[PDB]
């Protein structure tokens, strides 16, 4: 794969379908590589080798990038986040690994995802402005937390025992949008009351919030 | 105060504020209001920290600092404790309980 | 006069006669008593054993004694002082010393015919010759011989050290004997680990006794087992290792090891707040998860285990601890019964130590003396915990020194005073404990300044002693430098101070370098000993 000197130039392609496909997403793959490496900040300071090394001294997982560093230093990185936010999200997650495992080899013992945060995003909005616009885009908005629902486990990557032989189906993706039928199993067809592999499925932690407007930014009455 | 001895007892620090009249205190708190609706306009001796480096060092003090008291001289904080207790039921100005020498510990630290 | 041949002109001697032990109490000391225990026990001599803490309760137990037994036996006292001159003796009894201490007092090593010293003579020694010591122009030359032997004198008695372990010494008589059990070999690697634990030796001179103690592991290994036949599970099995310098790691958290022993304790200023955060760095550089190494180390994921004696290793030499393994030793035998030979220092030493007001010293020498049979496992592991405790309470106290500035350089020296009423000062008023704490303190405070000076300089530390008398304990404590030859003068130093102050110095312990003194004269003696230091 040829480094791409331009992802700017979309070529008629929307940022999605961009920054799906291989070439621009190995571009941004080494985009943020670098700018982890390279960024640093007014005193000179490497900014997240101190960050990785407190989170990697705390076992905590995520990585907190402020956006408007990124703006500062990769423009096109923070010109396509808020566009395409799940895929780039996940690709800046995966170079946060590389960078993560060349800075402590055995962090792979404590974790095994590394998860991209990002903070100081300049789209912010009202919780009553929120329109079909913003569908599928880094929004950022505040309020008061007025429910919670416990940790709760959620399939992430599932296994599913099949109903009559010892076969086990293949790793499904949950989704958040719907349940995931297993359908039939490859072996022998069939398709009854399949059951989970609870040893062998991925499990993530799952919380449900509500939020509302804050009561001293909602109108009397 | 029309608050009652288990209440008023529970209090560690009690603070009284007067608004009693002195001219050269009322001239120097009017130029300092002044000056104050002055300086935050829309555009002691000591001077203060930023506010931003005081919830720092606030936080840092109360999370990563832990006192631990070795010794206090037992016997100036008994007796004072004794005759304020025997002071405080002379007047009745305020219940001294057990509860204050505690609070002289808390302070300290 | 030293003893040539153990078993002829010692063993075979008191075989035949009632005898009457007096064992100091330090885990050298209670080790080479159960190797005498052990064999007295298999030849039915009918012996006595009276635990001593100190000069005064040895003169007491003597005068007590004397009538009844004529052949003494010593274990970790007598040999640096005029024994004597010290008990008055009637003039046919016999005093055998199997003592580390050094030097050896001239009046022992030349009196000929009853005090016999079960020394090694390839020891460090090195006794000035009879006629430099012992008997107008003729009387001149008398004044300058006298002279001359004050001098030479001097120079032999300033600097005390110890020798070869008393354990390693009654080893070597079992050995001699061919009575010498796996148990015995055991206790002798106890003693030389409780040399090696309380600093008494240099790190040479243990290499070169852990080499010495190899070649009876390998013996003691192969007397009934090979690689293809082996023994029951019940048997005791003793191991050579190159395990790591943490304290007791095995039997708590690897976090409580490395926050409570002396080295990465000093090394990472944990008693900083900073520190805690140079340690979290070890552990991500380790790669060790830390709910891992907070939990136990029995309870630890074995994955993480079986190497993590080399990874220790790996991270700490490029985080600058060059030395964090060390050649030591280790027992087995049941299923689950597994120690390292400082963990069963520790926990000995603790049960000697122990802050418990209820019984007496004599009674927790009695707890420690137990506990290294093992048919009070319940003993050692009690011990074990209590062990835990005085690790803590050390930690906890080298905190409170090194944040409060106590440790205040007087020129000549360090000095450092415990305060009464203060957390664990009970703890640390008995001597052999304020000796630990004061040399896991010049560790630590060693590593904490920055300033070249006082890096090199010896301590001094005081602490309550006694109010229905008005004294204090003073230990003197040499550099801590890995150059060392541990050897320090502050025996001698301290009695010159309390002579030329004619201060109120009591020299109970067997140590000259530990004393008790008057609270009120330890200002000028204080005086006196920078003066006297210069
Ligand atoms: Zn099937």
């Amino acid at each position: 794969i040829e480094s791409i000197e331009n992802l700017e130039d979309l070529k008629g392609h929307s940022v999605r379908e961009w920054v799906s496909m291989a070439g621009p997403r190995l571009e941004i793959h080494h985009r943020f590589k670098n700018f982890l490496r390279t960024h640093v900040d007014s005193h000179g300071h490497n900014v997240f080798k101190e960050r990785i090394s407190d989170m990697c001294k705390e076992n905590r997982e995520s990585l907190v990038v402020n956006y408007e560093d990124l703006a500062a230093r990769e423009h096109v990185l923070a010109y396509f986040l808020p566009e395409a936010p799940a895929e780039l999200l996940q690709i800046f997650d995966e170079a946060a690994l590389e960078v993560v495992l060349a800075m402590y080899p055995k962090y792979d013992r404590i974790t095994n995802h590394i998860h991209v945060r990002i903070s100081h995003l300049p789209l912010v909005e009202e919780l009553r402005s929120l329109r079909q616009l913003h569908l599928n885009q880094l929004i950022r908005t505040s309020g008061v937390v007025t429910s919670c629902t416990g940790v709760l486990p959620q399939l992430s990557m599932v296994k599913y025992n099949c109903n009559k032989c010892n076969f086990v189906l293949g790793p499904f993706c949950q989704s958040q949008n719907q349940e995931v039928k297993p359908g039939s199993c490859p072996e022998c067809q069939s398709a009854g009351p399949f059951e989970v592999n609870m040893e062998e499925t991925i499990y993530q932690n799952y919380q449900r919030i509500r939020i509302q407007e804050s009561p001293g930014k909602v109108a009397a009455g | 105060v029309d608050l009652t001895e288990p209440i008023i007892s529970r209090f560690d620090i009690l603070c009284v504020v007067r608004d009693t009249v002195d001219p050269v205190q009322d001239e120097m708190l009017a130029r300092f209001v002044v000056g104050s609706h002055v300086r935050h306009h829309p555009s002691y001796g000591v001077e203060p920290l930023p506010q931003e480096v005081l919830k720092k060092y606030i936080i840092y003090a109360k999370e990563r600092v832990h006192p631990k008291l070795n010794q206090m001289d037992q016997d100036k904080v008994a007796k004072m404790y004794s005759d304020l207790r025997k002071e405080s039921m002379a007047t009745g100005s305020i219940p001294i309980t057990v509860r204050h020498i505690e609070s002289m510990i808390r302070m300290a630290e | 006069m030293f003893v040539s041949d153990f078993r002829k002109e010692f063993y075979e001697v008191v075989q035949s006669q009632r005898v009457l032990l007096f064992v100091a109490s330090d885990v050298d000391a209670l080790c080479a008593c159960k190797i005498l225990q052990a064999l007295f026990q298999c030849d039915h001599v009918q012996y006595t054993l009276v635990p001593v803490s100190g000069w005064q309760e040895l003169e007491t137990a003597f005068l007590e004694h004397k009538e009844q037994f004529h052949y003494f036996i010593l274990i970790n006292c007598g040999a640096n002082v005029d024994l004597l001159d010290i008990l008055q003796p009637d003039e046919d009894t016999i005093f055998f010393v199997c003592d580390t201490h050094r030097p050896v007092n001239v009046v022992n090593v030349y009196n000929d015919t009853q005090i016999k010293l079960l020394i090694k003579q390839d020891d460090d020694l090195e006794v000035p010759a009879y006629e430099d010591i012992f008997r107008t122009m003729r009387r001149r030359q008398r004044r300058e011989w006298e002279a001359r032997r004050r001098d030479i004198l001097f120079d032999y008695e300033q600097y005390e050290y110890h020798g070869t372990s008393s354990a390693m010494v009654m080893f070597e008589l079992a050995w001699m004997l061919s009575k010498d059990l796996n148990d015995m070999l055991w206790w002798a690697i106890v003693g030389l680990t409780d040399q090696w634990v309380q600093d008494k030796i240099t790190q040479m001179k243990y290499v070169t006794d852990v080499g010495v103690l190899q070649r009876h592991v390998s013996r003691h290994n192969h007397r009934n087992e090979d690689e293809e036949n082996t023994l029951s599970v019940d048997c005791t099995r003793i191991s050579f290792e190159y395990d790591l310098r943490l304290v007791l790691y095995q039997h708590w958290s690897l976090h409580d090891s490395l926050c409570n022993t002396s080295y990465t304790a000093a090394r990472f200023k944990l008693w900083s707040v900073h520190g805690q955060k140079r340690l979290q760095e070890f552990l991500a550089d380790m790669g060790l998860p830390l709910k891992q190494v907070k939990q136990k180390f029995q309870a630890m994921d074995i994955s993480l285990k079986e190497n993590l004696r080399e990874m220790i290793e790996e991270s700490a030499n490029k985080f600058g601890m060059k030395d964090m393994r060390v050649q030591t030793f280790s027992i087995h035998f049941g299923f689950k019964h597994k120690f390292l030979a400082s963990d069963v220092v520790f926990a000995t030493m603790s049960l000697m130590e122990s802050p418990e007001k209820d019984g007496s010293g004599t009674d927790h020498f009695i707890q420690a003396l137990d506990s290294l049979s093992r048919s009070n496992l319940d003993k050692l592991y009690h011990g074990l915990e209590l062990a835990k405790k005085q690790l803590r309470a050390t930690q906890q106290t080298i905190a409170s020194c090194l944040c409060t500035n106590l440790v205040i350089s007087q020129g000549p020296f360090l000095y450092c005073s415990l305060m009464e009423g203060t957390p664990d000062v009970m703890l640390f008023s008995r001597p052999a404990s304020l000796s630990l704490l004061s040399k896991h303190l010049l560790k630590s405070f060693v590593c904490s300044t920055k300033n070249r000076r006082c890096k090199l300089l010896p301590l001094v530390m005081a602490a309550p002693l006694s109010m229905e008398h008005g004294t204090v304990t003073v230990v003197g404590i040499p550099p801590e430098t890995d150059s060392s030859d541990r050897k320090n003068f502050f025996g001698r130093a301290f009695e010159k101070a309390a002579e030329s102050t004619s201060s109120r110095m009591l020299h109970n312990h067997f140590d000259l370098s530990v004393i008790e003194l008057k609270a009120e004269d330890r200002s000028k003696f204080l005086d006196a000993l920078i003066s006297l230091l210069s």
